[PDB]
């Protein structure tokens, strides 16, 4: 899983 | 909380994009270089 | 000769096409691909 | 800087 910080 | 790219050390305010995995971060600039590496060999 | 793993997906160097190292982290070609889709914003 | 492990 990945997440967008910016 | 201020986050930093784990690969180049730049803060989120110094890059255009910042993506995170489990306790790891990577910016657009590093991703860009990674693509060059992958497309290189 | 130590087993190195992608910091994002956990796959080892022996499971991916390429493994790239930062100071104390690693990323494989597969995860670089996922990051591209995100930065590109399309699937 | 980035370095190639594989
Ligand atoms: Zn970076
Ligand atoms: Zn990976």
């Amino acid at each position: 899983a990945l997440r967008v910080v910016k | 909380k201020l986050l930093y790219c784990s690969f180049c050390g730049k803060s989120q305010h110094e890059v255009r994009k910042l993506i995170a995995g489990p306790s790891v971060y990577i910016c657009d600039e590093c991703v860009d270089l990674c693509n060059d590496i992958i497309r290189e060999e």
